C-alpha cells in the first residue's frame, strides 16, 4: 500500500468518525457509518493472505447488515417523527432496531459471533484500530439516543456480551481472540451503565482504549500473535514480559490498577439506582476474565518457557519499531486509579 | 476425605470444571457464517415473540 | 394509465412475437437428431480487468446520478454555490478518472 | 573505535535534544505565566488582594 | 532510522537508483567446487560487492565489534564436531543447519538491503534458495531426523516466501572426486572425515532440485570446473543475459519499498526462525537460556543499544 | 396507518431473513442486502413525498448511491473470495474458526 | 537448591489452537505463521475450423492470459 | 447527567466562569503524581529501548514530565470546573426547592428510643 | 380495483422479494431482484416520484444490477420452492386478514383502506416539488456533496486497493 493512499484512507476512516460525532442529521449519521466502513476495509487487506479477505467479508457482511438496520430505524423514526434531529427516538420500534444496529456495529453478544474471526483474520495494527477506533462512533449515538432506549434490551445485551466475554477466552490461545472477547465482554460493561450514567460508559471506554491499545501495541512491538510465541519474550526482552504483566492484570479489574476503576464506577453507579444483583453478577462474571488474564501472565513472565537456539541470533539486533506512545500508554493504563476523580472531565 | 478432597471439591474444582465445560460449549463453533446468521435470525424471533422487546 | 397501456401493448406484441417464433416452427416434426467451442470443457477463467471496468462503471454512474439534476439545479438563486459544486463534482469525476489512469487500472482494456 | 557499523545512536542528535529542551522550556514558562494569570484572575475576579 | 514511509513519501524512490548492472548474483556449488575466489573476481569486474559465505559468526561480523563473540553466545554448534560425528546423539546436526540458515537468512536480508539502499548489485555465496541443498543430503545420509526437516521447511515455508530469487545463478559442475581430491590437498583433519556419499547426496539434491527451479524463477549459468576459472567469460556471460524470466520484472517503488522496509527490520527478518516448534536438537532449557543470557548481557557492547554502551566508551549518553 | 408501509416493511423483513439464513452463495447474501436497500429506498420515497417534504428529496438518491458504492465493496470482496476458492460458496469460508 | 522453571512438556500444553483440547475442539491446527495459507491458472483456447478470419482451413491452439 | 449543562456554550473545555475557579497550585500532589506518571514513562521509554534507565535521555525524562504536567494541569482545571459546576446546581436546585427538602427535625438520643440488643 | 394499484403493486413486491430471497442460485435471485425492483419503482412512481423512480430504473437496475449479472456471469432445491410457497402462504394469509379485516397488526396496525386517502389535495404550481428539492442538493447541500463525492473518490480509490492484491 502506498504510504500516500495509507494516510487518505486513514483520514478518512477518521472523517466517518467524526461525521457520526458531530452531525445534527440521521442521514449524515449513516453515511459516516458508510464512510467508516468504506474506507476502512482496505487496512484490514494489508497483507493480501485469505485469512485477510474471510475476515474482510465477514466484517463487511455484519457491518452492512447493521447500517440497513440502522437506515430502517431512522425511516421509522421519520414515518412517527417527520424530523431527522439526532435526539430521542419516537418510537420503540426505531428504539429496538438502532440499538439493534449499534450492537451489531460494536460485536455485542450475540452478534459478536464475527469479532473473533475479523480481528484474528487481519493484522495487528488493523485489529488495533477495529477494537479501539470503531468502538466510538455507535458509543456516540447509543450516547445521543439514550433516552429512547428500552432498559431491558440494553441490560439484556449487556449481560449476554458479559457472559460471552467471559466463557470465550477461557480456551484459547491466540491473541487476537483474546482481545475480541475481552472486547465483547468491556462492550457489556460499557452498555449496562449506558442508562444509569453514560459518563461511567465514557470512562470505560476511554480506559478500555488505553488498556487494548497498550496490549496490541506490545504485541506489534514483540511479533506476538499467539501465548506460546508470547511466551519467548523474556529470553528477549523481560521488560516487554513484565509490561505485558500489569497491564494483563489491569485488564480484569485488579485494584490498585487502573482497570479495576471503570467496573468500580460501573458497581458505583449502578447501585445507586437501587440495581444489586447485576453488577454482582458482572462482578463474578468478569472473574472469567481474570482467570485467562492469570494464565496468559503465568505463560509469559511469572515463568520461563524453554526456548529454541536461534533467540542468540535476535539477542544482538535492537528493535527498530517505532512503537509509539507505548511507555505513555503502560503508564496511563496502570497507574491512573489515585487520579480515579479524573473521570468529571467526560461530564 | 475433608481437606484434600471433599472441601477441595465443593468450592473450587466443580467451578473450575464447570466453566471449563462452558467454555468449550461456547468456543466449539464451527466457523460456519450461516450458524451465525441464523442465530441472529433466532435472536431478533426470540425478541420480538418471547420477550417482547418492541412493546 | 396510458404509459401502462402501452406497456402492456408492446410487452404483449414481444410475447406473441415470441409465442410464434416457438411454437409454429415447432409445429415441424423434422427429425431426431443428437448434435454431439473455443474452450472444450474446462472452467472459464476469471477475469480480474472486466470486473473492474464494470465496477468503474458502477462507480462513475454514481457520480452521474449526482451530475443529474444540474439541469433544474441551474435555475436556483444560489449560484454561485451551484457553480462552485456543479464544477467540484465533475472535477472528482475527473479525480477518479486520473487515479484509475494513473495507478494502472485502466489498461489491457484502456 | 568500538563498533564496525557507526550507530545511528552514536553521536548525540543536536537538533533533536534542541527540539526537546526548546519546545520544554517554553512549555514550562507557558505553563508559569498561565498560572500566574491564572492566579492574577482569579484574584481579580472574587476580588482577593 | 534514518529511512522509513516519510523518506519514501519525501521523493526518494528505490528504482532511482536501481541500474543494469544491480543485479543480485548467487554463486553455489559443493564443498570445494571452488566458488570461492570465482564470486570475488565476479564481483570485482562489475564492480559488484561481494558478501562471502556466512560461516557461524556472520552476525557477530554485523553487530557489535565485529569480531567473533564464543560459539556458546553465537550458535551453539561446531562445524568440526558436526564432521567428527555427524550422527551425534546432542543434536549438533540439525542445530548447525538451522544456524546457518538462520545466518544466511541474515547475510541475504543485509543483500537485499544493499542492493536497494545503493543500487549497487551484490554477489552472494550460497544463498537461502541453496540451504536445503545440505538438509536433504544430511537426511538421505541418516544424519537427522523427519522432525527436523518438517522444522526447516516450517520455517523456510515462512521466511523464503518474504523475499524475491537472485537473478543470477553461477553453478559449477565439479565431480565428487575432485572435490575429494580437494579436500585431501587442502589438509584440513576435519574436513577430510566427510564421506562419498554426503557429497553424492549433495550433488544429486543440485542438480535435480535447485537447479530445476532457479532454472525459471531466475536465471542460471552452469559452468564446469575448468571454465569457471576465466573471470572474463562468465562476466560477458552476465552482460548478455536477456533479463525475461522471473519476479524482479514487477517490482515497481511499492513492492520494493515493502522489500526495504521488511529487510531494515532484522528482528522481522529473523521472526520466525524461533518458531516454538519445541524439537530436541534445538530446544534449550530456560535455566540455560537465563545462564547464557545473562553471561551475553555481561559481554561489552551489548548490555545496551549500540550508541549506549560506557564499558566501550560511548560518550554523551546524558543527552541521549 | 398506511397499508402499503407494511408490504414494504415485510419486503424490508423477507431479504432480511434471506441475508439472515445463508444458503449456499454470498451473490445471493449480497442480492439480500441489496434488496434491503431496494425497500429502503421506496420506503423512503413514500414517506417523503407523503410529507410533502421538499428537501428529503435527495435523500434516497443519497441512500442509493451510499449503498451502491457499499454494493460495489462487497462484490469486489466477493470476487476476491472466488479468486482464492474458485467458487463464492460460504462453506470455504471457514478457516477462522481455529 | 534453585528456582523451577518450566519444561517442554508444560510448554506444549498452552501451545495449540486451544487451551482444552475436548471431543469437539480436537481436530483444530494452529494457522500458519505467517497468516499465509497455500493458495491451494491460464486460459487454454482451442479456435478450430470454422473461422473465416482465419484464412481458411486453420486450428489455433491458444493459451491466453486474460 | 451535566449535558444540558454544557450544551449553550458546547466544546468549550474551559468556559468563561471557569476563571473564576482558584486553579490549582503547582504543587497539586494530583499534578505532582502526573510528573510521577512522567518520571515512570521516561523511564519505561529507556527501558523498552533498552536505553541505561536512568541515565539516558535526561532531556526525554524531563520532556515526559514536563509533557504530562502541561497535560495534567488544564485536566485538573477542568476537573475542579465539573465539580464546581455539579455543586452549583445541587445548590441552586435546593434552593429553588424548598418543597422538596424538609429541614429535619432533630430528635435528641433522649426522644429517640433505639432497642438495646444486649451481647451476653 | 383500479384505485388500488400501490397496493397490488405492493403485494407483487413482497411476492418478489420472497421470489429471489429463498435464493434457488444467484442468476435466478438477480432476475427476481430485477422484477422486484421494476415493481417497486411503479409503487414510487404512483405517488408522482418520477425523479427518484427512473432513479430506480437508470441507477438501481441499469447500472448496479447490471454489474451483479456481470459478476454472477464470471464468478459463478426442494428448500427453494418450500419456503417460497411458505412465503407466498404468510403472505397471502395476511391480505386475506387485512381485507377481511380492514385491519391488521403484526408489528404496527394498518388500516385497510384504499391507499389514495393518505394523499393531499393542493396542486404546485408551475414546478414538482421532489424535482426542486433534488436540485436543491447544490444550492442547499453544500456538505452532503462533499461528504458524497469523497465517499465515493474513496470508494473508487478503496476498490482499486483491494482488487489489485499486491
Ligand atoms: C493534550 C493531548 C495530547 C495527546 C498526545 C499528543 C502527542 C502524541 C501523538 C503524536 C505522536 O505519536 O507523538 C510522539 C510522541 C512521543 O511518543 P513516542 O514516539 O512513543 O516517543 C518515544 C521516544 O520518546 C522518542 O523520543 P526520540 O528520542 O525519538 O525524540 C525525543 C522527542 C523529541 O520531541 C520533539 O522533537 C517534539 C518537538 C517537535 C514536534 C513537531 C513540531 C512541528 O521527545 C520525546 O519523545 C520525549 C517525550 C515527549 C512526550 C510524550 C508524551 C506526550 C503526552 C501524551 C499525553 C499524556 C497525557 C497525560 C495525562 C495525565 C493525567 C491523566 O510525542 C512527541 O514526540 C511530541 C510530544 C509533544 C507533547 C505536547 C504536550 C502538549 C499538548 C497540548
Ligand atoms: C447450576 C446448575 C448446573 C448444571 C450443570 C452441571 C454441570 C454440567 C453438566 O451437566 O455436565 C454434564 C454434561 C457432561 O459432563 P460429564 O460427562 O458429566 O463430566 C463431568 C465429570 O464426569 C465429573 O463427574 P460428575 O459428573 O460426577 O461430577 C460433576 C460435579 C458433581 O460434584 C460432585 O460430585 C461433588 C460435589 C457435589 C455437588 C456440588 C455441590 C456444591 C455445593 C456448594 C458448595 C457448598 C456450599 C454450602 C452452602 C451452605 C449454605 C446453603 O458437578 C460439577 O462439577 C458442577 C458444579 C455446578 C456447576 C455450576 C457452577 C457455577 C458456579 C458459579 C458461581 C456461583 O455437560 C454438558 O453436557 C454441558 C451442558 C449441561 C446442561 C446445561 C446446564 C443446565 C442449567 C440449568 C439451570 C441453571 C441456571 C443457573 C443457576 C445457578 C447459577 C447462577
Ligand atoms: C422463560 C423464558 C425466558 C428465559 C430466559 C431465556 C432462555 C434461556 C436461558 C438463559 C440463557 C442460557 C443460554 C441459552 C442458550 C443455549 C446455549 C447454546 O447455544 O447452547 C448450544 C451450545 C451447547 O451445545 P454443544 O456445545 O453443541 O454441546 C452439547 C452436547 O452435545 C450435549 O449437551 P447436553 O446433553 O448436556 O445438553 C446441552 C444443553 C442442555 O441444557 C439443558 O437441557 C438446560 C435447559 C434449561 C434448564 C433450566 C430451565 C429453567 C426454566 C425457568 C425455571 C423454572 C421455574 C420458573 C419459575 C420462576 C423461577 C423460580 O446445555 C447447553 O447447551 C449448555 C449451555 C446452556 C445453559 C442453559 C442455562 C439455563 C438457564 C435457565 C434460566 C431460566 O452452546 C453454544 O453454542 C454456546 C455459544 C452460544 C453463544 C450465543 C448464546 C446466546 C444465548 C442467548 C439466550 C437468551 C436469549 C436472549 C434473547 C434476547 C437477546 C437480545
Ligand atoms: C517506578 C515504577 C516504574 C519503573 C520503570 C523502570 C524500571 C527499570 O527499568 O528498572 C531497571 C533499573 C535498574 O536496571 P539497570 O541497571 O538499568 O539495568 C537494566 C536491567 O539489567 C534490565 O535487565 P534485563 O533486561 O537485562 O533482564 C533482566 C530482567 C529480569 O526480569 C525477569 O526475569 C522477569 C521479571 C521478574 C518476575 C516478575 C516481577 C514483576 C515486577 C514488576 C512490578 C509488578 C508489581 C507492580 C505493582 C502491582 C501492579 C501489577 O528484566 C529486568 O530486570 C527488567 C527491568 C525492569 C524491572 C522493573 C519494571 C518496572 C515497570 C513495571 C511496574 C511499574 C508500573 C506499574 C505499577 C503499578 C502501580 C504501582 O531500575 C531503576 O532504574 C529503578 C528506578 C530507580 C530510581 C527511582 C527514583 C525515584 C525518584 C522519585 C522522585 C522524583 C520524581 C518526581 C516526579 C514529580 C516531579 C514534578
Ligand atoms: C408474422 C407474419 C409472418 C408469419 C410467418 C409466415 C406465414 C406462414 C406461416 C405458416 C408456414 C407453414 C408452417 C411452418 C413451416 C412448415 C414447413 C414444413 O415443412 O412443414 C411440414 C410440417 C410437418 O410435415 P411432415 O410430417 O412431412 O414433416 C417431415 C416428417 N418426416 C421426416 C417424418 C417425413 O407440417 C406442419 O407442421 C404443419 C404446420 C401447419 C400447416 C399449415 C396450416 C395452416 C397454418 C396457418
Ligand atoms: C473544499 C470545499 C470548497 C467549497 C466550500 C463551500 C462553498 C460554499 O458555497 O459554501 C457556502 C455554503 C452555503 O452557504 P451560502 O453562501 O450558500 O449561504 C446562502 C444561505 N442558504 C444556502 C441557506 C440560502 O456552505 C456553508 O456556508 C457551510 C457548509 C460548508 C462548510 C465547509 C465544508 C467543507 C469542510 C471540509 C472539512
Ligand atoms: C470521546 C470520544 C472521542 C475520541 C476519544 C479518543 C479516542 C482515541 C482512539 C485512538 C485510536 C488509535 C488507533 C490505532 C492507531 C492507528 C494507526 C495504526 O494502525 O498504527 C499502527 C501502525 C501500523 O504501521 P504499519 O507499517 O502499517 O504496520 C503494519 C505491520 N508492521 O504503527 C505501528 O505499528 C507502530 C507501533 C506503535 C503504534 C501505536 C499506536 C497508538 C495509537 C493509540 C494511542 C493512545 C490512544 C489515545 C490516548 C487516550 C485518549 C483518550
Ligand atoms: C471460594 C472460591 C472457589 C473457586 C475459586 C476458583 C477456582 C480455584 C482456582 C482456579 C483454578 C486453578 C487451576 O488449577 O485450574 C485447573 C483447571 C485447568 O487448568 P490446568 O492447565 O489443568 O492447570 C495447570 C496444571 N494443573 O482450570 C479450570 O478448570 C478453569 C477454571 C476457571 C474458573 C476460574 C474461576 C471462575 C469464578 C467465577 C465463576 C462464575
Ligand atoms: N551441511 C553441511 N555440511 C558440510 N559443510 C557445510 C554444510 N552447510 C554448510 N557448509 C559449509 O560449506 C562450506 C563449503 O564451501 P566452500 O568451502 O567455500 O566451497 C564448508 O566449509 C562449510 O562451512
Amino acid at each position: 500500500m502506498n504510504p500516500i493512499i495509507l494516510i487518505i484512507i486513514l483520514m478518512t476512516v477518521m472523517l466517518g468518525t467524526i461525521i457520526v460525532m458531530i452531525s445534527t442529521h440521521w442521514l449524515l449519521i449513516w453515511i459516516g457509518f458508510e464512510m467508516n466502513m468504506l474506507a476502512i476495509i482496505p487496512i484490514m487487506m494489508k497483507k493480501h493472505n485469505p485469512r485477510a479477505t474471510e475476515a474482510s467479508t465477514k466484517y463487511f457482511l455484519t457491518q452492512s447488515t447493521a447500517s440497513m438496520l440502522l437506515m430502517m430505524a431512522i425511516i421509522i423514526n421519520l414515518m412517527f417523527s417527520g424530523q431527522w434531529t439526532v435526539m430521542k427516538l419516537f418510537n420503540p420500534m426505531a428504539s429496538m432496531l438502532m440499538t439493534m444496529a449499534l450492537a451489531m456495529k460494536l460485536g455485542m453478544a450475540p452478534f459478536h459471533f464475527w469479532v473473533p474471526e475479523v480481528t484474528q483474520g487481519i493484522p495487528l495494527s488493523s485489529g488495533l484500530i477495529l477494537l479501539t477506533w470503531q468502538k466510538l462512533a455507535p458509543m456516540s449515538v447509543l450516547y445521543q439516543i439514550l433516552p429512547s432506549i428500552n432498559l431491558d434490551l440494553i441490560l439484556t445485551l449487556s449481560i449476554l456480551s458479559i457472559t460471552i466475554g467471559g466463557w470465550g477466552g477461557l480456551n484459547q490461545t491466540q491473541l487476537r481472540k483474546i482481545m475480541a472477547y475481552s472486547s465483547i465482554a468491556h462492550m457489556g460493561w460499557m452498555t449496562a451503565v449506558l442508562l444509569y450514567n453514560p459518563t461511567m460508559t465514557l470512562l470505560n471506554l476511554i480506559i478500555y482504549i488505553i488498556m487494548t491499545s497498550t496490549m496490541f501495541t506490545l504485541f506489534m512491538a514483540n511479533s506476538t500473535t499467539t501465548t506460546l510465541s508470547l511466551s519467548h519474550t523474556w529470553n528477549k526482552a523481560p521488560i516487554m514480559t513484565i509490561l505485558v504483566l500489569i497491564t494483563l492484570l489491569s485488564m480484569g479489574g485488579l485494584p490498585p490498577l487502573s482497570g479495576f476503576m471503570p467496573k468500580w464506577m460501573i458497581i458505583q453507579e449502578m447501585t445507586k439506582n437501587d440495581s444489586i444483583i447485576l453488577p454482582t453478577l458482572m462482578a463474578i462474571t468478569a472473574l472469567l476474565n481474570l482467570y485467562f488474564y492469570m494464565r496468559l501472565t503465568y505463560s509469559t513472565a511469572l515463568t520461563m518457557f524453554p526456548s529454541t537456539n536461534n533467540m542468540k541470533m535476535k539477542w544482538q539486533f535492537p528493535t527498530t519499531k517505532r512503537m509509539t506512545l507505548l511507555p505513555t500508554m503502560t503508564v496511563l493504563s496502570t497507574m491512573l486509579l489515585p487520579l480515579t476523580p479524573i473521570l468529571s472531565i467526560l461530564e | 476425605l475433608l481437606d484434600l478432597i471433599w472441601l477441595e471439591t465443593i468450592l473450587p474444582k466443580t467451578i473450575s470444571l464447570a466453566q471449563m465445560k462452558m467454555s468449550t460449549t461456547i468456543t466449539s463453533q464451527k466457523g460456519l457464517i450461516k450458524l451465525y446468521f441464523l442465530s441472529f435470525l433466532i435472536t431478533i424471533l426470540i425478541s420480538t415473540t418471547l420477550l417482547n422487546f418492541h412493546e | 394509465m396510458n404509459l401502462m397501456i402501452t406497456l402492456l401493448t408492446n410487452f404483449t406484441l414481444a410475447t406473441l412475437l415470441v409465442t410464434i417464433a416457438f411454437w409454429l416452427p415447432q409445429l415441424n416434426v423434422y427429425s431426431e437428431k443428437t448434435s454431439p467451442d473455443p474452450m472444450g470443457s474446462a472452467r472459464l477463467p476469471f477475469s480480474m480487468k472486466f470486473f473492474l471496468v464494470a465496477i468503474t462503471f458502477l462507480l462513475f454512474d454514481l457520480e452521474i446520478a449526482l451530475l443529474l439534476p444540474l439541469p433544474w439545479a441551474s435555475q436556483t438563486t444560489n449560484l454561485n454555490t451551484m457553480l462552485t459544486m456543479a464544477l467540484l463534482l465533475i472535477f472528482l469525476l475527473a479525480v477518479s478518472l486520473a487515479y484509475e489512469w494513473t495507478q494502472k487500472g485502466l489498461e489491457w482494456t484502456e | 573505535k568500538f563498533y564496525i557499523q557507526e550507530p545511528p545512536h552514536g553521536s548525540p542528535n543536536w537538533l533533536k535534544v534542541g527540539l526537546t529542551l526548546g519546545t520544554s522550556a517554553f512549555l514550562w514558562i507557558y505553563l508559569i505565566k498561565q498560572h500566574n494569570e491564572d492566579v492574577l484572575e482569579y484574584k481579580r475576579r472574587n476580588g482577593l488582594e | 532510522l534514518q529511512y522509513g514511509p516519510l523518506a519514501y513519501i519525501l521523493g526518494e524512490k528505490t528504482t532511482k537508483k536501481m541500474t543494469e548492472n544491480s543485479k543480485l548474483i548467487t554463486v553455489d556449488g559443493n564443498i570445494c567446487s571452488g566458488k570461492s575466489k570465482l564470486a570475488k573476481e565476479v564481483a570485482e569486474k562489475l564492480g559488484l560487492k561481494h558478501f562471502p559465505e556466512a560461516g557461524i559468526h556472520y552476525a557477530d561480523s554485523t553487530t557489535g565489534d565485529g569480531k567473533p563473540l564464543p560459539v556458546r553466545f553465537s550458535g551453539n554448534c561446531s562445524l568440526e564436531k558436526f564432521y567428527d560425528d555427524p550422527k551425534s546423539n546432542d543434536g549438533n546436526s540439525y542445530r548447525l543447519q538451522a544456524w546457518l540458515y538462520a545466518s544466511r537468512l541474515l547475510q541475504y536480508a543485509d543483500a537485499l538491503e544493499h542492493l536497494l539502499s545503493t543500487g549497487q548489485g551484490v554477489v552472494l555465496e550460497r544463498s537461502i534458495y541453496s540451504d536445503f541443498v545440505f538438509l536433504e543430503a544430511m537426511y538421505r545420509q541418516g544424519f537427522i531426523r523427519k522432525q527436523c526437516v518438517d522444522h526447516y521447511n516450517q520455517v523456510k515455508k515462512v521466511t523464503v516466501c518474504e523475499y524475491l530469487p537472485p537473478h543470477v545463478v553461477i553453478y559449477v559442475d565439479v565431480p565428487v572426486s575432485e572435490v575429494q581430491s580437494r579436500i585431501q590437498k587442502k589438509g584440513n583433519p576435519h574436513e577430510m572425515k566427510i564421506t562419498s556419499a554426503y557429497l553424492q547426496d549433495i550433488e544429486n539434491v543440485y542438480k535435480g532440485t535447485f537447479l530445476p527451479e532457479m532454472s525459471e524463477k531466475c536465471e542460471v549459468l552452469q559452468y564446469s570446473a575448468w571454465e569457471a576459472e576465466d573471470a572474463e567469460k562468465v562476466v560477458e556471460d552476465i552482460q548478455y543475459l536477456k533479463y525475461d524470466k522471473g519476479p524482479w520484472l514487477d517490482q515497481d517503488d511499492r513492492k520494493l519499498h515493502n522489500l526495504r522496509m521488511l529487510v531494515q527490520d532484522k528482528l522481522e527478518v529473523l521472526n520466525y526462525t524461533s518458531i516454538p516448534v519445541f524439537l530436541p536438537e534445538v530446544t534449550i532449557g530456560a535455566h540455560q537460556s537465563d545462564r547464557v543470557f545473562q553471561e551475553f548481557t555481561e559481554l561489552p557492547g551489548r548490555k545496551y543499544r549500540a550508541g549506549y554502551n560506557e564499558d566501550v566508551g560511548d560518550k554523551w549518553i546524558w543527552l541521549k | 396507518m398506511s397499508l402499503v408501509y407494511m408490504n414494504i416493511m415485510m419486503a424490508f423483513t423477507v431479504s432480511l431473513t434471506g441475508l439472515l439464513m445463508y444458503r449456499s452463495h454470498l451473490m445471493s447474501s449480497l442480492l439480500c442486502l441489496e434488496g434491503m436497500m431496494l425497500s429502503l429506498f421506496i420506503l423512503a420515497t413514500l414517506m417523503i413525498l407523503n410529507s410533502h417534504f421538499t428537501l428529503a428529496s435527495m435523500m434516497p438518491i443519497i441512500l442509493l448511491v451510499f449503498a451502491a458504492c457499499e454494493a460495489a465493496l462487497g462484490l469486489s470482496l466477493l470476487v476476491m473470495v472466488s479468486n482464492t476458492y474458485g467458487t463464492d460458496y460460504v462453506q470455504n469460508l471457514n478457516l477462522l474458526q481455529c | 537448591a534453585r528456582q523451577w522453571q518450566p519444561d517442554v512438556e508444560w510448554a506444549e500444553q498452552y501451545g495449540g489452537a486451544v487451551m482444552y483440547p475436548t471431543k469437539e475442539t480436537a481436530h483444530w491446527k494452529p494457522p500458519p505463521w505467517n497468516d499465509v495459507d497455500p493458495p491451494k491458472s491460464n486460459l487454454t483456447l482451442n479456435f478450430g475450423p470454422q473461422h473465416p478470419a482465419a484464412h481458411g482451413v486453420l486450428r489455433l491452439v491458444m493459451e491466453l492470459s486474460g | 447527567m451535566m449535558t444540558g449543562r454544557q450544551a449553550r456554550a458546547p466544546l468549550q473545555f474551559l468556559p468563561d466562569e471557569a476563571r473564576s475557579l482558584p486553579p490549582p497550585k503547582l504543587t497539586d500532589p494530583r499534578l505532582a503524581y502526573i510528573g510521577f506518571l512522567g518520571y515512570c514513562s521516561g523511564l519505561i521509554d529507556n527501558a523498552i529501548r533498552r536505553r541505561p534507565v536512568l541515565s539516558a535521555g535526561l532531556h526525554r525524562q524531563f520532556l515526559y514530565i514536563t509533557s504530562f504536567v502541561f497535560v495534567g494541569y488544564y485536566l485538573l482545571k477542568r476537573q475542579d470546573y465539573m465539580y464546581a459546576v455539579r455543586d452549583h446546581d445541587m445548590f441552586s436546585y435546593i434552593k429553588s426547592h424548598p418543597e422538596d427538602f424538609p429541614e429535619k427535625d432533630k430528635k435528641t438520643y433522649r426522644e429517640v428510643f433505639e432497642e438495646f440488643h444486649p451481647v451476653r | 380495483m383500479m384505485t388500488y394499484i400501490v397496493f397490488i403493486l405492493s403485494i407483487i413486491f413482497v411476492m418478489g422479494f420472497v421470489g429471489f430471497s429463498s435464493k434457488p442460485s444467484p442468476i435466478y435471485g438477480g432476475l427476481g431482484l430485477i422484477v422486484s425492483g421494476g415493481v417497486g419503482c411503479g409503487i414510487v412512481l404512483n405517488f408522482g416520484g418520477s425523479f427518484l423512480g427512473l432513479m430506480v430504473f437508470l441507477i438501481y437496475l441499469g447500472g448496479m444490477m447490471v454489474v451483479f449479472g456481470y459478476t454472477t456471469a464470471m464468478a459463478t432445491n426442494k428448500v427453494v420452492l418450500g419456503t417460497f410457497i411458505t412465503g407466498l402462504l404468510m403472505e397471502f394469509l395476511m391480505v386475506y386478514y387485512v381485507l377481511k379485516d380492514k385491519e391488521v397488526e403484526i408489528v404496527f396496525k394498518f388500516n385497510g383502506m384504499g391507499d389514495w386517502v393518505i394523499y393531499d389535495t393542493g396542486d404546485s404550481g408551475f414546478f414538482s416539488e421532489e424535482a426542486m428539492g433534488i436540485a436543491a442538493l447544490y444550492s442547499y447541500g453544500t456538505w452532503l456533496v462533499i461528504v458524497t463525492g469523497w465517499s465515493l473518490l474513496i470508494g473508487v480509490v478503496v476498490i482499486m486497493e483491494i482488487t489489485r492484491g499486491n
